[PDB]
């Protein structure tokens, strides 16, 4: 359908921020190549 | 001939080697324009990622203690320098590489270490010949050298801005003139969580992680500050002391009077004109009152408690006000002023403070770090303190050197021909170190996803007539002239990782056996 017809709207912020947190994550994640794992003390 | 009858000292040789080499391997992923970052789980619960060695050595539990002679090592280095740590690891490994090799080549390893001092003296000679001296005063060369010790860890992401904030930065605490060492710990750090790395900022005045407590003041134009460590309460003095009350008007007396003489205190505050409070911890004793509290909000004075002792000289230092410990030495003369103070609010409610512009510009400078992920946070500061790190060593020797592994090619190669030369066991001693410092380019173009070994041939087979200009580079995948790529760091870099590399061999060497204790 038109959304902006159906009034779905939703606030650009959440868009702009979500994208360039999720693009972070992905960055630091994907850098990943090893995990090293201590049992505690 | 002379018999050797004991072989336990060779084999504990041979166990610390291997155990330097594996330690040296497990680094040699994380290396250079192409580096990958690790991360290690804390047994405590704790997680950290990290691309610097140093840092993932730190968090290593090393049982065997040659690898903890390295973790040392790389702890140096970085005191030092700021990045190489990977490459002075990467070096010590391939050195005990060719020593195990000239063990079972039967040399014993004190001509070994002497020989690895005429090696390293042949080196240092060779890097301070092909350096390029360079002014302090040239922004863009600083330039090129941050962003070439930047592109290498997490935060490459952001590098465009991340490396004029660095020099920036450095400019502003350094003297232009005296090329003196300039401290790091006048760089102010704020690990403040969410926002954008993007959204990191340099603020040329005073940043404080505290919360304001006058409710009611948030923004303050033409402030002036001052900075107070005497308590806002009742008095209390520092032997035991009791009011006693025996009588009839002891009772208002002394409530009128607490008050009275919290009135004069706060009216003498005003009465110097200022409007910013400060008040650092007083954890022995009493803190500001509410009281007091109340007199300041209700005269419109901004206000600030736990100020930590540690921070009072940075703070000093950079707004540029001696602090006041008793009420006479309060004056108008030691308020200092600032163009611009007030609570910024960011996280949604995690609220900051900044104060903006002063007349007496303090050298000191501080920076705000953003960015969602709190382990992302902390890796970018790591590397942002880095770069303040290696901006420092360029001022120490205003000498560069293109990077790209290029001077490391270029010293197997003069070693190399230098063996030739002389003569004795030294000779193939010294070969050895040739073949070890080849190691970086290879570990270059492996992480670069190229042939090694026929890149590493053809490169030094260029730079035969290819001076240090000439590289490994990552953008075209080939090998070129780095200079021109902008790819440079500072001697001084190098220099330290070779020369603390050749002390921990030696030392190595000299070792022989491991005896538990109680």
């Amino acid at each position: 359908r038109d959304n902006k017809q159906a009034g779905v709207f939703e606030p650009t912020i959440v868009k702009v921020k979500s994208l360039k947190f999720a693009t972070e994550a992905a960055i630091t994640i994907l850098r990943i190549d090893d995990l090293i794992k201590l049992h505690p003390e | 001939g002379a018999y050797q009858d004991r072989d336990k000292p060779a084999q504990i040789r041979f166990s610390n080697i291997s155990a330097a080499k594996a330690v040296a391997d497990a680094i040699r992923t994380s290396l250079g324009p192409k580096g990958m970052d690790k991360m290690i789980q804390d047994g405590k619960g704790d997680v950290t990622i990290t691309n610097d060695g140093a840092t993932i050595l730190k968090q290593m539990q090393v049982l065997h203690p040659a690898a903890r002679m390295l973790v040392e090592l790389s702890k140096a280095q970085d005191i030092e320098a700021g990045d190489g740590t990977t490459s002075v690891v990467i070096i010590a490994g391939s050195l005990l590489d060719s020593c195990t090799k000239l063990l079972q080549k039967g040399i014993h390893p004190t001509i070994i270490s002497e020989s690895f001092q005429k090696a390293l003296e042949k080196g240092i000679e060779i890097l301070t010949d092909m350096s390029r001296p360079v002014e302090l005063s040239d922004r863009e060369t600083l330039l090129n050298s941050a962003t070439t010790s930047l592109n290498s860890k997490v935060v490459s992401q952001y590098s465009s801005l991340l490396s004029p904030m660095s020099v920036n930065a450095v400019m502003k605490v350094i003297d232009p003139a005296t090329a003196t060492s300039v401290d790091l710990r006048d760089i102010k750090i704020v690990k403040k969580l969410g926002g954008t790395i993007d959204d990191c900022e340099l603020v040329e005045g005073l940043v404080l992680t505290q919360k304001v407590s006058n409710s009611g003041i948030t923004r303050v134009e033409k402030a002036k500050i001052g900075l107070i460590q005497f308590c806002l309460s009742a008095p209390k003095t520092d032997m035991d002391n009791q009011i006693v009350v025996s009588d009839y008007a002891q009772m208002d007396r002394v409530l009128r009077e607490e008050r009275a003489y919290i009135l004069n205190l706060v009216k003498q505050i005003k009465k110097t004109g200022c409007n910013v409070l400060l008040i650092q911890k007083s954890i022995l004793r009493d803190a500001l009152s509410d009281l007091a509290l109340h007199f300041l909000n209700k005269m419109k004075i901004m206000v600030i408690k736990d100020i930590e002792r540690e921070d009072i000289e940075f703070i000093c230092k950079t707004i540029g006000t001696k602090p006041v410990a008793h009420i006479d030495q309060f004056t108008a003369d030691m308020l200092g002023s600032a163009e611009l103070a007030e609570e910024v609010n960011l996280n949604g409610s995690g609220k900051l403070l900044k104060i903006t512009g002063c007349a007496s510009p303090g050298k000191t400078v501080t920076i705000v770090v953003r960015g969602s992920n709190k382990l992302v946070i902390e890796e970018a500061e790591r590397s942002i303190h880095d770069a303040l790190c290696v901006i420092r060593c360029l001022v120490k020797k205003r000498a560069l050197i293109a990077g790209g592994g290029a001077p490391e090619i270029e010293l197997a190669l003069r070693l190399t021909e230098y063996s030739r030369t002389l003569s004795g066991m030294e000779s193939y001693c010294v070969r050895a170190f040739a073949d070890a410092m080849e190691v970086i380019p290879s570990t270059l173009a492996e992480n670069a996803g190229l042939n090694p070994i026929s890149t590493v041939t053809e490169l030094r087979n260029r730079h035969a007539q290819g001076e240090k200009t000439a590289g490994i580079n990552v953008r075209k995948g080939g090998i070129s002239n780095i200079l021109e790529e902008l790819v440079v760091q500072p001697l001084l870099v190098s220099v330290s990782a070779l020369t603390l590399a050749t002390e921990t061999v030696r030392s190595i060497l000299k070792i022989d056996d491991v005896v538990n204790t109680r």
